[PDB]
């Protein structure tokens, strides 16, 4: 779940005080809360590895459902634009 | 009988500015019409799916703008890098290639383009701000339910696409645009572009330093022209201003009464009992419904305009940057040689490099030369006379050559051609074969 | 109704300049200074451009000139004889007249009110009732203006697309030679000539 | 092994008609809705920026 | 890729060996000169 336009601190505080209008809660532990430019993304683990964009979120951040380590989950990542190809330019 | 033929040329660089995307807005139906009011929301539900239609229209617009940006910039399958030498025959690309020393890795021209355009929305998380300002200063400041979504591609990621495209065209010309990227020395890419516009390769090789100096000067002129003229980036500022105006109008409409006792919904609920308050609320709902439909209709029309502009920009990228186009005025004014894209907020700026004839001279011409009772026509080029001798020249560059049987072709007699003139048409083999024995 | 910024005389002057440039210098004036070239040599270039050698033009130059003069006379007779040829421009005028007439006619609509005339509402009814009836007429007239403006914006977008196509046609058909099949008419493109028309 | 090749040609002239511009209009919102009526104008003011 | 022998029929001549940057030394074969020599001996 992406909470648009707010800080993750503000969302966590509202959750602890039970002040939010939705009656459902997304299970939240450390590493599962990621601050994006669009808003606070809760329920996806951010990784260093970039990939092709599958489900776009915004501001360069995309998410996908992939097998991690050993165990499938939703992850968030910075979009990869393509493979690198350095052209052997010479005179 | 008079024909004017260029004796010199200028390499000119011009600028074309096209919008690619518009700010992606999002409108909170319940908050705008019935902000934090259960009774109003319950009255709003009696109008059906109206919001849902508004939500779908605005989501479709946001997706369309992401689609337009992706189609315009993501036309290359790989991110190409330039060589570390940065030597391309003497051509200086330091004003169009990324500057590694500054954050965002944008070119000198791209930072100038970004500094010139003032962005009113600049979507990001803004809730942290709250108060302590002199005044809230917005365009709803979020509070009235109107927000701006960030783009999927960031400005840095657009700059990376532009860099990949520049590296591709500089090191491989148009080859990478139609398959694998094949390296070519830059003077040989330009020489082929020269062949593309009907001027031979030797013109470029003989004058390579002059061409490089004209290119570098033209680029410097572009940088100075954009810096000096504050209104150069008119189209992008107009797109930003129109979206800001649409949102300022939509928010300001909330202060209107539309026939109600008061524009504040809480005053209506506080002062009147349900059966009258429902009427006053229905009047306010009608006014807000009209304002939202007008706003969305204008955003859809503007979105269609942006789609058309983005489609034109992608078309120009394919035909001007990833190829060479023979369409007049498509890729700048003059004969098109090559183009370079630059990123700009909400759009793209194209630098169009063209060949422009200069310093023309008028020579006497003739449709054909009659030699031994035969009409000789050019295979390429036109016939000229300096007043004493006839020569064959290129149409786009004065270069006199001896008229020979290797440059012309023969069809018919000399009686049929109205403007035919008498001149000697040399034959190389005969002079040497006659030279060979006698 | 506001006048156009460029008057019919100014449009005629642009068309004349384009014709003089094309005839005297062909495609040259659209990409550098105008350079005079004999017209038959301009056509020889254009024929080579479409894959036909220069001698085809020169051996048959009088046939080509006679076919040209006949075709132009046929254009004048075709436009004179068939009024529907210019329907695309006439519709632009007619639709605009209808939109304006419709908007005026909307003033006579009651929109549920007892009368369409504000002075009658004010004369016969007390302020409160008059205010209700007037507010209703205001709502109906605002709805009519919103409809008119929305329709004008949609037609403006259609006209903008047409104008952009026309600008592309000027640059590629008049100020050059196009290789796009059926872009500049049926057949292999040799050349084009613009003419001014009201609203187009 | 059969190819057709023109032995003659015709120079043809055709006509393409394109709109360029539409009549430019301007609307007096107050006069249209509330022509020469003070009371109507005073109620019209409650619709803001329309 | 389809390599051919460089001859005076495949290339054209304009200018001398100085103004062109990066020119290389290679033999360009004349068709006629070889043929003329065969006509002689
Ligand atoms: C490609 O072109 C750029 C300019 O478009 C060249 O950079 C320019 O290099 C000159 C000489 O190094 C710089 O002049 C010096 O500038 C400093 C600025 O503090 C000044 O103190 C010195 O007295 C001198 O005037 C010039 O500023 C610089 N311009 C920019 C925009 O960087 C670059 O060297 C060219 N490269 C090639 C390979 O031709
Ligand atoms: C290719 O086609 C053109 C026509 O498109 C041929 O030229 C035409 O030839 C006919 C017969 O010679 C001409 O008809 C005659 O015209 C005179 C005019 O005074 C009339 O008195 C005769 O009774 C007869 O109708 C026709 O005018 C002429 N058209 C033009 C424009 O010159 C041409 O000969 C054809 N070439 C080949 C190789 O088939
Ligand atoms: C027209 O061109 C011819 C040949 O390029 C000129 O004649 C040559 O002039 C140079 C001196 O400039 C002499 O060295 C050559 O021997 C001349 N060649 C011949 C064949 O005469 C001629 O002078 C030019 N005329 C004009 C008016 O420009
Ligand atoms: C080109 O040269 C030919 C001769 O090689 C000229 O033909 C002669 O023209 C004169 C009149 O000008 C006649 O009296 C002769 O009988 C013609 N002889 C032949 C063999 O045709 C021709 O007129 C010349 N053209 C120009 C433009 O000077
Ligand atoms: C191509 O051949 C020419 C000779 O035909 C070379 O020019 C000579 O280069 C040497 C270099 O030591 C000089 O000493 C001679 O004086 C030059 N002669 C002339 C007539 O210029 C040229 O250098 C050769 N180029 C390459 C790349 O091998
Ligand atoms: C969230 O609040 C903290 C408070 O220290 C601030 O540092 C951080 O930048 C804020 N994040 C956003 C996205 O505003
Ligand atoms: C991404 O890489 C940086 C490298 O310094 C690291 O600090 C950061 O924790 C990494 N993020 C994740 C989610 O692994
Ligand atoms: C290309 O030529 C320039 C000439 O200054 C030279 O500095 C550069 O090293 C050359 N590059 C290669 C790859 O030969
Ligand atoms: C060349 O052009 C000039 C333009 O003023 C004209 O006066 C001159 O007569 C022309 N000369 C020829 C030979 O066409
Ligand atoms: C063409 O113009 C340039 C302008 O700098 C000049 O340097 C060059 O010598 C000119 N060439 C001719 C042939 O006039």
């Amino acid at each position: 779940v992406l909470y648009q336009g707010v800080n993750c601190t503000e969302v966590s505080v509202a959750i602890h005080a039970d002040q939010l209008t939705p009656t459902w809660r997304v299970y939240s532990t450390g590493s599962n809360v990621f601050q994006t430019r669009a808003g606070c993304l809760i329920g996806a683990e951010y990784v260093n590895n970039s990939y092709e964009c599958d489900i776009p979120i915004g501001a360069g951040i995309c998410a996908s459902y992939q097998t991690q380590t050993k165990s499938q989950s939703i992850i968030a990542y910075t979009m990869s634009l393509g493979a690198e190809n350095s052209v052997a330019y010479s005179n | 009988n008079s024909i004017a033929i260029p004796t010199n040329f200028t390499i000119s660089v011009t600028t074309e500015i096209l919008p690619v995307s518009m700010t992606k807005t999002s409108v909170d139906c319940t908050m705008y019409i019935c902000g934090d009011s259960t009774e109003c929301s319950n009255l709003l539900l009696q109008y059906g799916s109206f919001c849902t239609q508004l939500k779908r229209a605005l989501t479709g617009i946001a997706v369309e703008q992401d689609k337009n940006t992706q189609e315009v910039f993501a036309q290359v399958k790989q991110i190409y890098k330039t060589p570390p030498i940065k030597y391309f025959g003497g051509f200086n690309f330091s004003q169009i290639l990324p500057d590694p020393s500054k954050p965002s890795k944008r070119s000198p021209i791209e930072d100038l383009l970004f500094n010139k355009v003032t962005l009113a929305d600049a979507g990001f998380i803004k809730q942290y701000g709250d108060c302590l300002g002199d005044i809230a200063a917005r365009c709803a400041q979020k509070f009235n339910g109107l927000t701006v979504l960030p783009p999927l591609l960031t400005d840095e990621m657009i700059a990376q696409y532009t860099s990949a495209l520049l590296a591709g065209t500089i090191t491989s010309g148009w080859t990478f645009g139609a398959g694998p990227a094949l390296q070519i020395p830059f003077p040989m890419q330009m020489a082929y572009r020269f062949n593309g516009i009907g001027v031979t390769q030797n013109v470029l090789y003989e004058n390579q330093k002059l061409i490089a100096n004209q290119f570098n000067s033209a680029i410097g002129k572009i940088q100075d022209s954009l810096f000096s003229t504050p209104s150069a980036l008119g189209k992008l500022q107009d797109v930003v201003n129109h979206n800001a105006q649409a949102l300022n109008t939509l928010v300001k409409q909330l202060s209107s009464k539309f026939g109600a006792i008061s524009s504040v919904l809480n005053d209506i609920l506080s002062r009147l009992d349900p059966p009258e308050a429902e009427v006053q609320i229905d009047r306010l709902i009608t006014g807000r419904l009209q304002s939202l439909q007008t706003y969305v209709t204008q955003q859809l029309i503007r979105a269609a305009e942006i789609r058309a502009s983005a489609n034109l920009a992608a078309t120009k990228m394919s035909e001007c940057v990833l190829g060479q186009s023979k369409r007049v005025d498509f890729c700048g004014k003059g004969y098109h040689l090559m183009s370079f894209p630059q990123s700009a907020p909400h759009g793209v700026v194209f630098l169009h490099v063209t060949y422009v004839p200069a310093q023309e001279k008028n020579f006497t011409t003739a449709p054909a030369i009659c030699h031994d009772g035969k009409a000789h026509f050019p295979r390429e080029g036109v016939f000229v006379s300096n007043g004493t001798h006839w020569f064959l020249t290129q149409r786009n560059f004065y270069e006199p050559q001896i008229i020979t049987t290797d440059n012309t072709f023969v069809s018919g007699n000399c009686d049929v051609v109205i403007g035919i003139v008498n001149n000697t048409v040399y034959d190389p083999l005969q002079l040497e074969l006659d030279s060979f024995k006698e």
